[PDB]
């Protein structure tokens, strides 16, 4: 149970790098609003990111936390530099797809799956 | 310099898999039965992990079978099912484990086929 | 201290004095090839494929049939090995036809294989090849015997395993043929494992003729629900669609065999099936609707309806995740009268006691009993693979077997002690001499079929046959911990539902007719609603229209066997799950699904979303519901019998006379069969 | 052809066609199997 | 062997066709139903049967290496002819 | 409101089960024929902590655990159950 | 004999010779050497000798493997470190390659050999694009074959052959969206092995 580290040697130290992650994406968005020209707003972008974030925060590994940062960083070069296009930075809100019901009911009228 | 971490491997959060392929599918673990069809056993050395069969329907264009189930055709092979379980535990699936079948040894007798006062003895050759 | 040293390749291995030499080499992970060998069948050694060198002796030896000797090294590989198969293949090539493209066996045949792993790569034969007439052996095997290659595989397992000595060969030398002679057809409960055993495309699947290649087939592991056998099988799919079903090996159920109903009546699957829910219009006519409307209708005379005005009748197939969705349902409006088609004495212990309603000594038991009495019963058509266990142990145990009932035919000769149930009395209390064959046994074995069970006087014939056993056990004439009461189940939902304390039989309707009623896959006719009052509303749920449906309210369409993954407990106990080959047609849901939705609509909501959570619910109600192939021992025989006695019933003048007395008779028991047109052919040949 | 004409058959066009796409007699796809599921028709008469 | 429905479609030679409340035939509408005409069923039958002196005959199809893989027919039975599996021509056993 | 269904889990051999096997070998008879007409199912299934399952009118449960409970334990949560009408 | 390879002794000799001199040299990093039947020479090592291993075999003078032919991995699941890295390296001055092998999971770095080679560069994004594996130290790591924002690495052996999401172009929002995969026609599994066993020389022991 002893492995090498990443960047990270525990999760305090992890969790230092997801904030300077998150203090750039939130700092981005308005940039990326304006320069994709889109149509949400930039609490929607910056809602969005919170929202990424949010659905990783049961992680306790450190090196797992140490891979998502790396990729959110990777997520965040592609996106200052322009790599991204509209299309690539909108996939991010799902607009063309319909909303998938939840409930044990609506499933069962429409289909087999769980 | 080596760090000590406790928590159980979890890798679904790097893996890219949509959250609808984690939780609602089922791993079957298991060793595949021997084809009846044929004799050879070299087909039941390995382990599989399959997924839970979804829907297919029919193609309004030409009848072909159609699919949304990504993990349709995913099949993987394992030495072992302790290396089966590692893998299905770290990437969030649930599962299910059927233990090997293996036939058990008989007891042949050529000689038997000719007993003297035994029901073994056969009526043709 | 027994074994002796071998060694295969110069890797020793020990074995026990009369392994074969194929034997020892499977030790150490070789599989010599064979045709003619098969580990189920008598030896044979005509095939000569197993031809191998044994080092420092001239002459290869036939690894299937010789008996290895101490010190012997086997080589597997040597040049003389290879040579001798190589030589065999071409002699079995010469006369083959080229028939690979229009031949079924392709894809999946072990001459192809083996030629392909150990024969040479090209021909040398100069000559035209023979050619045989066909045989005609009824509407499930199809014969191109011209592919024969004479391994008798099928000889000896319609002489061995299925008791009918039909087959042989005529004629001599290279003319010899396999077949019956004169014209005739293998019209037997086992006939269609001929197919899996012929090593060749000369025996193949009728209803299977040119449909699919095995390579493009998908293998869905599921169990069989055509009776309480619960044999293990593959579900061959492609495209969406089921194509065929093949036997999985399992040594202590099926070992690798089926019945032919199991591996022929899927085709009644493709048919009248359940596709829509339908309610019945203005004009009192049943018309398609949806979902929510049905259901709708549904929850609200749920609604209205409480205590003994809301009952179910389950059927013969449903699975145990919709027997406890259903129970608690109808638990909610407080009603108990959830019956089951198939009666069992409640008197006495009833189901409190698993062991009452059990086949306790387990199918591979029989195997180790020294006597065999059956009791009202046809084991041969009721459970064929257990009958066919019976056979096993008769040919190779020397087991004597004894039956109480009409003299069916059952492929072994046994001791017919009369059809009158007054000879179970004379038994127990000693005045027929087979109840000194019974005391002298160290293993005996009793085996009420519960087809006998649905008599009137069943409480009787129950109790009778448990004094029996209980004067054995008493006597200590047996061993340790070894049980003697059986009860032979043929419907594939019973043991489940008695499991879950269903009521046995539909004799709680009929005290109590009911305002509402559940036909949960119920096709028996047992209720009609000429026992009900005018105004019963009927609620059917099940994926066949054939008795329960024209005649309900509302009809639910549910999945078969094959759409679902669902738990049953065959006659033993044991739990097994299906799984999911092909999803349901149309419309058609999850059985369990459609009572967790009509709960929702109707206020009761069920505390399980999800095809685990039915099933920690049903580990609830019986822990062993969901303990999948394991066999739960039961225990308390003793407390049973006290019980059984208290109260006395007198046994009816009638002989004990089985539902099937004929093969005739066997094709078409449950709503899938009746459906399928094969075996309708298969009615038609044994009849005309 | 005039010297090597090829072999006649019964089933041979005798009248070649161009391409028809565009047209009225351009090729629809369809499927050549029939329905595999056979569907249970309820009773025209009442009966509840 | 083409024939025609109530609705008029062209039915094919593996007996497709278009029930009466299918929607799918609206494909069909301003265009055309490919329908092969040459039925290969109609056409075998034609074929008249062979009449030889052996109990067994071999067929490879006609053309050598150009037909299909040589087989062998067995022409004991009297009641039925020998018929080729792969090409369908028949052969029968004379006198 | 009373009660519907008694239901016993236990283990065959486990030591935690033998108040329970032995209430069963002993008690169970007696009291089948005081309560003749109520469901009382006994399911053994190996190593199962042993459990006394109570249904009453409208699906509502309470299970009581067994576990190391000497036979007359086993008793007094039966005549608990047997008396009680949640 | 004409259908059948021959074999070169002398070849399987000479790097059989070699691969001893390599093991002998690092024995802190090597783990296995092997030559196969159609002579190729394998060096498995920790994943620690990743930069040492490769450094002597491009400097030392009896080895001068100045060229990285190519840098690869292989996916096998049922291993604990299911990633095998392999580096193929080409020497001019004595006309031979070598192949070298290590290991990794999901979540341990391997140090990048861009020192060692410039090629590495790429060849290191291409591994972490398809497979996952990180490289420390890397001047440059990200995605280079993908679409941007692709998640997941799809030469693991159980990402979909036809991926999660398909793509199309949607008049209301007037772009290229991304959608769940639905194919009209779903990619048929074949299953091809024999159940008769091919290779008796590569027989696993029971
Ligand atoms: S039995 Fe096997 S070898 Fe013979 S024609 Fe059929 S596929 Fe070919
Ligand atoms: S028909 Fe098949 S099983 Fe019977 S002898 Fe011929 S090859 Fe063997
Ligand atoms: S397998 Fe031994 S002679 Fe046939
Ligand atoms: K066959
Ligand atoms: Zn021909």
């Amino acid at each position: 149970t002893s492995v090498k580290p990443i960047f990270s040697r525990d999760m305090n130290e992890a969790k230092r790098r997801v904030r300077e992650l998150y203090r750039a994406w939130y700092r981005e968005v308005p940039n990326t609003v304006h320069l994709f020209q889109l149509d949400i707003s930039v609490k929607q972008g910056r809602d969005k990111v919170r929202e990424m974030f949010k659905k990783n925060a049961h992680i306790t590994d450190p090196r797992v936390v140490d891979l998502l940062v790396i990729k959110g960083k990777m997520e965040l070069e592609e996106t200052i530099k322009v790599w991204k296009q509209r299309t690539h930075v909108m996939r991010f809100f799902h607009e063309t797809e319909a909303p998938r019901p939840k409930d044990f009911l609506s499933k069962f009228y429409v289909g087999h799956d769980p | 310099q080596l760090i000590t971490v406790d928590e159980k491997l979890d890798i679904t959060t790097i893996t890219g898999v949509p959250e609808e392929h984690i939780k609602t599918r089922k791993a079957r673990i298991f060793v595949p039965a021997r084809n009846n069809m044929q004799s050879g056993v070299n087909n039941t050395k390995k382990w599989k992990m399959e997924f839970d069969t979804r829907e297919r329907w029919e193609n309004p264009l030409m009848g072909w079978a159609s699919t949304a189930d990504p993990l349709s055709n995913l099949v993987l092979t394992f030495s072992t099912k302790e290396d089966a379980v590692a893998f299905a535990e770290k990437n969030g699936w649930s599962y299910d484990v059927e233990e090997r079948k293996v036939p058990k040894p008989k007891s042949k007798s050529y000689g038997a086929n000719f007993s003297w006062n035994k029901r073994t003895r056969v009526s043709t050759k | 201290s027994n074994l002796i040293e071998v060694f295969v390749d110069g890797q020793s291995v020990m074995v026990e004095p009369g392994t074969t030499v194929l034997q020892a080499c499977e030790k150490v992970g070789m599989q010599i090839p064979r045709f003619c060998y098969h580990e189920r069948l008598s030896v044979a050694g005509n095939c000569r494929m197993c031809l191998v060198e044994i080092e420092k002796a001239p002459k290869v030896v036939a690894a299937c049939a010789m008996p290895v000797m101490k010190g012997w090294n086997i080589l597997t590989n040597s040049e003389k090995t290879k040579k001798a198969r190589e030589g065999v293949m071409e002699f079995l090539l010469a006369n083959h036809p080229l028939d690979c493209p229009i031949c079924d066996q392709g894809g999946e045949c072990d001459l192809q294989d083996q030629s392909m792993m150990f024969g040479s790569d090209r021909s040398r034969f100069l000559e035209g090849k023979r050619a045989v007439e066909d045989k005609n052996i009824g509407p499930l095997v199809k014969t191109i015997m011209t592919r024969c290659i004479q391994c008798t595989r099928c000889i000896r397992f319609a002489s061995e395993i299925a008791g009918v000595d039909d087959l042989g060969t005529t004629g001599r030398g290279n003319d010899m043929q396999v077949g019956t002679y004169i014209e005739k057809m293998f019209m037997s409960e086992l006939s269609g494992n001929i197919i899996d055993i012929c090593p060749v495309g000369a025996l193949t699947s009728k209803p299977y003729a040119f449909t699919a290649r095995p390579w493009e087939t998908r293998k869905t592991e599921s169990i069989d629900v055509m009776d309480a056998v619960g044999s293990n099988i593959v579900v061959s799919t492609r495209t969406g669609e089921v194509m065929r079903i093949l036997p999985r090996m399992h040594e202590d159920i099926n070992e690798e065999w089926i019945s032919d109903k199991t591996r022929f009546a899927y085709d009644g699957l493709k048919r009248q099936r359940l596709t829509e829910p339908m309610v019945r219009n203005e004009k009192g006519l049943l018309t398609h609707t949806t979902w929510e409307d049905a259901l709708s209708r549904v929850a609200g005379m749920l609604q209205s309806f409480q205590g003994n005005d809301v009952a179910a009748i389950a059927g013969g197939l449903v699975d145990a995740e919709a027997l406890i969705a259903l129970k608690d349902l109808l638990n909610r409006v407080d009603s108990d009268t959830l019956c089951t088609e198939e009666v069992f004495p409640t008197a006495g212990a009833g189901t409190d006691l698993r062991s009452n309603y059990l086949l306790n000594t387990t199918i591979a038991g029989v195997e180790e009993a020294d006597v065999v009495l059956l009791v009202g019963t046809n084991p041969r058509f009721e459970a064929p693979l257990f009958n066919a266990r019976i056979r096993k142990s008769w040919l190779h145990n020397d087991l004597k077997v004894a039956l109480i009932g009409s003299p069916v035919d059952l492929t072994y000769r046994y001791d017919h002690l009369g059809d009158s149930p007054k000879i179970l009395q004379d038994i127990a209390s000693g005045s027929h001499p087979f109840s000194q064959v019974l005391q002298e046994a160290k293993k005996p074995m009793v085996i009420l079929g519960s087809s006998a069970l649905q008599r009137n006087d069943g409480a009787a014939i129950l109790a009778a046959v448990s004094n029996i056993a209980q004067k054995i056990r008493t006597s200590s004439g047996v061993t340790g911990d070894w049980k003697v009461m059986n009860i032979l189940h043929r419907i594939a939902s019973q043991v489940a539902a008695l499991d879950l304390g269903y009521k046995p039989g539909v004799e709680a309707i009929q005290k109590n007719p009911p305002k509402m009623l559940f036909l949960l896959g119920a096709d028996g006719g047992c209720i009609t609603r000429q026992d009900l009052p005018k105004d019963c509303f009927i609620v059917y749920q099940g994926h066949h229209g054939d008795v329960g449906a024209p005649i309900a309210d509302v009809i639910l369409p549910g999945a078969a066997y094959t759409e679902k993954s669902a738990t049953y407990v065959n006659t033993e106990g044991r739990a097994q799950q299906t799984k999911v080959a092909v999803t349901p047609p149309g419309l058609a849901r999850e059985d369990w699904k459609i009572i967790r939705a009509l709960s929702e609509i109707a206020g009761m909501t069920l505390p399980y979303d999800t095809l685990d959570q039915v099933r920690n619910r049903l580990e609830e109600v019986s822990p062993n519901l969901v303990r999948y192939d394991d066999v739960e021992g039961a225990n308390y025989f003793q407390q049973a019998s006290e019980l059984s006695k208290l109260v006395n019933q007198q046994l009816l003048a009638d002989p004990l006379v089985p539902p099937q007395l004929t093969i005739k008779d066997f094709y078409m028991t449950d709503s899938i069969s009746r459906a399928s047109q094969t075996m309708a052919k298969c009615v038609k040949a044994v009849t005309e | 052809p005039t010297v090597k004409p090829p072999t006649a058959r019964k089933f041979i066009w005798t009248n070649h066609k161009f391409n028809l796409s565009g047209t009225p007699q351009q090729y629809v796809p369809y499927s050549t199997t029939r329905k595999k599921i056979q569907e249970w028709v309820p009773p025209s008469t009442p009966y509840k | 062997g083409v024939r025609t429905s109530p609705t008029g479609e062209k039915v094919t030679h593996t007996g497709q066709v278009y029930d009466d409340g299918d929607y799918r035939k609206v494909r069909f509408v301003g265009r055309q139903k490919e329908v092969n005409e040459n039925f290969a069923i109609d056409l075998i039958a034609e074929q008249p049967v062979s009449q030889v002196g052996s109990r067994v005959i071999s067929c490879d199809g006609g053309g050598g290496a150009l037909g299909h893989p040589r087989v062998y027919i067995n022409l004991d039975k009297e009641t039925k002819t020998g018929t080729c599996g792969y090409c369908g021509l028949q052969f029968r056993q004379q006198h | 409101l009373g009660l519907r269904e008694i239901r016993i889990h236990l283990c065959q051999r486990s030591p935690g089960s033998q108040g329970v096997r032995d209430f069963i070998e002993k008690r169970y008879v007696e009291l089948k024929k005081a309560n003749p007409d109520l469901p009382i199912l006994i399911r053994e299934c190996s190593d199962v902590q042993p459990k006394l399952w109570a249904r009453y009118a409208f699906g509502q449960e309470k299970n009581v655990s067994l576990n190391n409970f000497s036979a007359d334990q086993v008793t007094r949560a039966l005549e608990n159950v047997l008396s009680s009408k949640a | 004999r004409p259908t059948v390879r021959p074999r070169n002794d002398v070849a399987h000799k000479q790097l059989s010779a070699f691969g001893e001199y390599v093991a002998e040299i690092l024995p802190k990093y090597v783990q296995q050497v092997q030559v196969s039947c159609f002579n190729e020479l394998e060096i498995c090592i920790h994943p620690d000798g990743v930069i040492p291993v490769l450094t002597f075999l491009r400097d030392h003078s009896n080895a001068q493997f100045k060229s990285l032919a190519d840098l690869t991995a292989v996916d096998i699941p049922t291993r604990q470190n299911r990633f095998e890295i392999v580096y193929n390296l080409l020497s001019l001055r004595f006309n031979s390659r070598i192949r070298v092998k290590t290991y990794t999971d999901e979540l341990t770095p391997i140090e990048s050999s861009v020192p060692v080679y410039k090629a590495a560069n790429w060849y290191e994004r291409e591994i972490w694009d398809m497979f996952g594996v990180f490289f420390a130290n890397h001047p440059d790591l990200r995605r280079i074959l993908t679409d941007y924002g692709f998640e997941g690495h799809p030469f693991r052996k159980d990402f979909p052959l036809s991926g999660y999401v398909e793509l199309r172009y949607d008049d209301e929002v007037k772009r290229v969206v991304a959608e769940p995969v639905e194919l009209a026609q779903e990619f048929r599994k074949f299953d091809l092995n024999s159940p008769w066993e091919a290779f008796p020389a590569y027989r696993q022991p029971p």
